[PDB]
């Protein structure tokens, strides 16, 4: 089994652990991490790649015009 | 023994034709009417040469 | 996606094989036709007329 | 005893993706040649592309004899029945100084 | 009927090729050889020099 | 192995070309003692659409 | 989801190899000979060879063809041309200038194209 | 009193010819002249022995010459092409790339 | 050595170049078969090559326009990105 985006339930209605247990550690903590998180990995990860390409984006173009100068 | 000695020097010589030989006696034991084959049976049983009967 | 990628694999698998086995087998013969040209002792029907093509 | 086998290629067209995907293979395929073989391969200026012996390897059953060059000829043929089918002329051309896109 | 005897006299060849062989050499090592042997064997001969200039 | 032993010599003394390979200078004499074009390089690699799908093209410059 | 299915005997495979064995005992039953007009060179050990004794189930085939036994001889002549073309080729004398100057299938000639 | 076009028994004994045929009386009847005169055995060798042979004479004599001369000769120097193509000395007697 | 890098001469400059060139090797085809004594019914047979690759360059050269300045292309030269100032979707423009 182990599918994707699936996640089974107890008769409590909590989920069962699959690989990790994350539910010892206090409703706060676990808002704290999760308060931030989304149901989005790879994008954020462009994101980053992208704005460090931009930080480091070239502007020989503009150095020719003389916008530099 | 000297015999072996001829025999596994002469092994590759000899077996050249064996494949065609084998084969064409096949074709002849298939393809050809078993009246004739008796006939060369019966020929060479009477000393003769059918192929040249044969030809003859 | 992987049923994508499972075609694709699959057609060159078969592309591939079908190429490089008949290459390989005609390569093969052709260095025995090379071998038995340059020796006409062995320049014959060595196997059979029919053996080796049934074979 | 109406059927569609009999009496109509349509409805039973209809009735059957069976019969749907042969034409869909057959769109899909020509619009894989319109997208990435037409101009790549087909078009004149990219039909040079035949004489590479890496990327066309004896599609002429040889090298390509470049001293020879079939591909120019033929084509330069064409273009001339092009020619005086439009009875253009030859010289019009060198007559042309293009501008450049100053500053 | 010459073709079917054609083919049928094959075994009878291939396998008297063998018989002739063997009679030769005994005939050859005993000395035991004769006029016809003589004629047989030049006639043999002969032939044998036309297709060794065949084969050259 | 007589002709392979004649060429062998004619190879060694450079009057034929080595097996395999196209030698310049005999195509030359060759050429010049028949009397035919030489051997020129008649492909055209800048052509257009010739080396398109060539990662490492070559780069056109006036020599 | 539990469907409880009782076995098909049709999905087992207990035929498949029975049948080709059928198969090959059909064909093996025509390699059956007559002792008369039988001959077969062995090696020189004395022992059988391996093509040997199966051309006579081939040939019996071959005779009940219609049309490839009268057919398929006719691509075997063509052995013989390329025999005898090999030998014409293995001595002829050629020009030293042409050679030199068209060398046929020789690598780095800028005609070709390398 | 059939109400249907009746067919003839002699119609019916010529169809029976056109589609009481088994696979392998097209497969094998078809496949020893496709096979003897295809691409393999006839058709391919000449058609393939050809190419070999006008590159050898455009190379060494000239297509148009070639073309001035007699069937004759003509024929003469495309045996002596076949013949140096048919030994490759170039590829060490090998048809391989 | 070498360096993978920009264009050296712009677009324009290049296609009005090529099309420079090319009517250079066309004029010589020309100049050559008029030396040679052809007609024009010959000379086009000649020189249509040379004709095709000079229309070709000059079909090149009035197909491309050099881009209008606006605030999106030059906002898109100080993000260095390829950026079209006349699309109002992108990729899907092409289906809208
Ligand atoms: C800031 C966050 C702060 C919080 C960080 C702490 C994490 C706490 C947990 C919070 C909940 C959470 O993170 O859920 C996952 C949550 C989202 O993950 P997800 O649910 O798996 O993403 C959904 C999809 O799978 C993926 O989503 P998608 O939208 O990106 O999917 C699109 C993707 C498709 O993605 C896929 O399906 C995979 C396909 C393969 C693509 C691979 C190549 C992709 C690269 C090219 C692009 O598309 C592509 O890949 C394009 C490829 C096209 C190719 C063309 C041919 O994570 C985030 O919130 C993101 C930021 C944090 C990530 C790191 C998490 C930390 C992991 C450490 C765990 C260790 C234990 C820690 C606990 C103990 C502490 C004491
Ligand atoms: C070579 C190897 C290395 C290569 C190195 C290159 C240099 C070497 C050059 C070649 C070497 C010469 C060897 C050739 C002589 C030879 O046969 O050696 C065996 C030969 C036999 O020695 P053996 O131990 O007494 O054999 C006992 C039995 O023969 C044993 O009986 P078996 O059952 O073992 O059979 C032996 C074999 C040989 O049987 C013999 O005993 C013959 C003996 C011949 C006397 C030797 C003549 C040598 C001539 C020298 C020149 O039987 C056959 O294969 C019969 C051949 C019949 C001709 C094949 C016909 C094919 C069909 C073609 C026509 C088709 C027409 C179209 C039909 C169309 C119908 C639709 O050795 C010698 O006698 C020494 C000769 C010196
Ligand atoms: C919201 C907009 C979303 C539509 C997205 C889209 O792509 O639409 C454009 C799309 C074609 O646009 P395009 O190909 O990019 O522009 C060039 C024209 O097709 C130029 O072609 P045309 O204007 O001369 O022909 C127009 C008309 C003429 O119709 C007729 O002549 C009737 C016969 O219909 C068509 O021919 C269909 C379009 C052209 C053929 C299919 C698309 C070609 C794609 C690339 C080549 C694929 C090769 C396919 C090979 C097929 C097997 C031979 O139109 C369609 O294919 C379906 C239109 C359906 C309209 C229904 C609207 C009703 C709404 C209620
Ligand atoms: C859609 C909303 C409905 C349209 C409103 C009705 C109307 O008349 O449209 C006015 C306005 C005039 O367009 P147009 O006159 O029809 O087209 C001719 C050129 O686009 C004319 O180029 P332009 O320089 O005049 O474009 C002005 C641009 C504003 O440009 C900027 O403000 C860039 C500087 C950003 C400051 C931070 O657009 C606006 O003024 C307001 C929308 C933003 O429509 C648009 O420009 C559509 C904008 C839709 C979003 C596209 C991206 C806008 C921002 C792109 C920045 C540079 C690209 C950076 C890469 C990221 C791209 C996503
Ligand atoms: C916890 C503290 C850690 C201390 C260490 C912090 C290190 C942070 C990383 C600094 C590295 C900056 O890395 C450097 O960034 C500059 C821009 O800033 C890049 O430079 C880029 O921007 C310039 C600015 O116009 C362009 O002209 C240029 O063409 C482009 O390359 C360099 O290519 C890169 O080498
Ligand atoms: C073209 O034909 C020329 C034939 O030449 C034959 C030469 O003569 C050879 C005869 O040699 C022999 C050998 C043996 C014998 C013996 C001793 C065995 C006697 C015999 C034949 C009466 C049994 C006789 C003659
Ligand atoms: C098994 O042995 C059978 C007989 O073998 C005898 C071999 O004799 C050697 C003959 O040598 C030659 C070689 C060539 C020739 C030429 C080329 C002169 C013959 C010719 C002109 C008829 C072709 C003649 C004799
Ligand atoms: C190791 O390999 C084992 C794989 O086994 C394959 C089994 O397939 C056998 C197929 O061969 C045939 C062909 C025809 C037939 C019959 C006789 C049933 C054909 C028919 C319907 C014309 C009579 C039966 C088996
Ligand atoms: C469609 O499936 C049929 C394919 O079957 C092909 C079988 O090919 C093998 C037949 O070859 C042989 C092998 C051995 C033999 C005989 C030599 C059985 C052995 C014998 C006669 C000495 C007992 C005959 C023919
Ligand atoms: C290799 O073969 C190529 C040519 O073969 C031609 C075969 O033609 C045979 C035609 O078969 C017949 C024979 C008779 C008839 C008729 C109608 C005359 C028979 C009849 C009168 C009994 C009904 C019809 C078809
Ligand atoms: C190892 O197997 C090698 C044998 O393979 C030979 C390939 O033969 C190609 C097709 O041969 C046929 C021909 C007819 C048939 C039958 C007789 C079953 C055809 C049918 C179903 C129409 C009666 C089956 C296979």
């Amino acid at each position: 089994g182990e599918l994707s985006e699936y996640v089974e339930v107890n008769e409590k209605g909590m989920p069962k652990p699959q690989a990790l247990s994350l539910w010892n550690m206090p409703y706060a903590k676990r808002r704290a991490l999760t308060k931030f998180a989304r149901g989005v990995r790879w994008q954020f990860i462009v994101l980053f790649i992208a704005l460090y390409n931009f930080k480091n984006r070239d502007d020989s173009h503009l150095l020719r015009r003389g916008a530099y100068n | 023994s000297l015999a072996k000695v001829w025999m596994y020097a002469s092994w590759i010589p000899r077996g050249i034709p064996k494949a065609m030989a084998n084969e064409l006696s096949s074709a002849a034991a298939a393809l050809a009417h078993p009246e004739a084959i008796a006939r060369v049976a019966q020929l060479e049983s009477q000393g003769k040469n059918p192929y040249r009967v044969a030809r003859a | 996606m992987n049923w994508l990628y499972q075609m694709i694999y699959y057609g060159v698998r078969m592309w591939l094989v079908f190429v490089l086995h008949s290459f390989s087998l005609g390569s093969f013969g052709e260095l025995i036709t090379v071998i038995t040209d340059n020796n006409l002792i062995f320049n014959v029907f060595y196997i059979g007329l029919l053996g080796l093509g049934f074979i | 005893v109406y059927t569609n086998w009999q009496s109509s290629y349509t409805r039973l067209f209809v009735s059957k993706p069976w019969m749907w995907h042969p034409l869909a293979w057959m769109t899909l395929s020509v619009g894989i040649w319109w997208k990435f073989g037409k101009e790549s391969l087909c078009n004149e200026r990219s039909f040079y592309i035949h004489t590479h012996p890496k990327w066309a390897p004896h599609k002429f059953h040889t090298v390509y004899n470049w001293s020879r060059d079939p591909i120019k000829w033929t084509l330069a043929e064409q273009y001339a029945s092009i020619i005086r089918n439009t009875n253009t002329d030859i010289e019009a051309v060198l007559k042309i100084k293009l501008p450049a896109n100053a500053n | 009927e010459f073709w079917q005897m054609y083919l049928a006299c094959w075994p009878y060849r291939f396998r008297n090729t063998v018989v002739e062989w063997e009679t030769c050499k005994a005939k050859v090592l005993k000395g035991s050889v004769d006029l016809q042997d003589i004629v047989d064997l030049l006639y043999l001969l002969a032939w044998a020099y036309l297709f060794w200039i065949l084969g050259e | 192995n007589l002709r392979v032993e004649w060429e062998k010599n004619m190879e060694i003394q450079k009057k034929l070309h080595p097996s395999g390979l196209w030698s310049e200078e005999q195509a030359f004499a060759a050429a010049e003692k028949l009397g035919r074009p030489k051997a020129g390089h008649p492909m055209r690699v800048f052509e257009d659409g010739y080396q398109q799908f060539d990662l490492k093209p070559k780069l056109f410059d006036p020599d | 989801a539990a469907p409880a299915e009782k076995p098909d005997p049709a999905l087992d495979a207990t035929k498949a190899l029975p049948k080709a064995l059928e198969e090959v005992e059909f064909f093996q039953s025509y390699a059956v000979r007559r002792k008369t007009g039988f001959h077969l060179f062995n090696r020189a050990t004395g022992s059988p060879t391996i093509v040997g004794p199966m051309f006579y189930n081939l040939y019996n085939f071959v005779r009940i063809g219609r049309v490839s036994k009268y057919v398929c001889w006719l691509s075997l002549p063509l052995v013989f041309q390329r025999m005898w073309m090999k030998n014409r080729a293995t001595g002829m004398e050629y020009d030293i200038d042409l050679e030199n100057y068209a060398p046929f299938e020789a690598k780095k000639n800028p005609m070709h194209g390398h | 009193a059939p109400l249907y076009p009746v067919l003839s028994q002699a119609s019916l004994y010529k169809r029976h010819f056109f589609k009481n045929i088994k696979l392998f009386h097209v497969v094998f009847y078809v496949g020893a002249p496709c096979v003897t005169f295809g691409t393999a055995a006839w058709s391919g060798s000449n058609r393939n022995s050809r190419e070999a042979i006008f590159m050898v004479i455009e190379e060494r004599h000239g297509w148009d010459n070639f073309k001035k001369l007699s069937s004759h000769q003509q024929g003469v120097i495309m045996q002596e092409a076949a013949q140096e193509s048919l030994l490759a000395r170039n590829k060490g007697e090998l048809h391989l790339p | 050595s070498s360096y993978t890098g920009a264009a050296l001469a712009p677009k324009s400059e290049r296609l009005r170049l090529a099309f420079e060139e090319k009517q250079k090797d066309h004029q010589k085809c020309i100049e050559e078969a008029k030396g040679k004594g052809l007609k024009k019914d010959e000379l086009i047979d000649a020189c249509a090559w040379t004709h095709r690759k000079t229309i070709l360059a000059l079909k090149d050269w009035f197909a491309y326009r050099p881009p209008f300045q606006d605030r999106r292309s030059k906002w898109a030269e100080y993000c260095s990105i390829r950026h079209d100032s006349g699309s109002w979707l992108g990729w899907s423009q092409k289906f809208f």
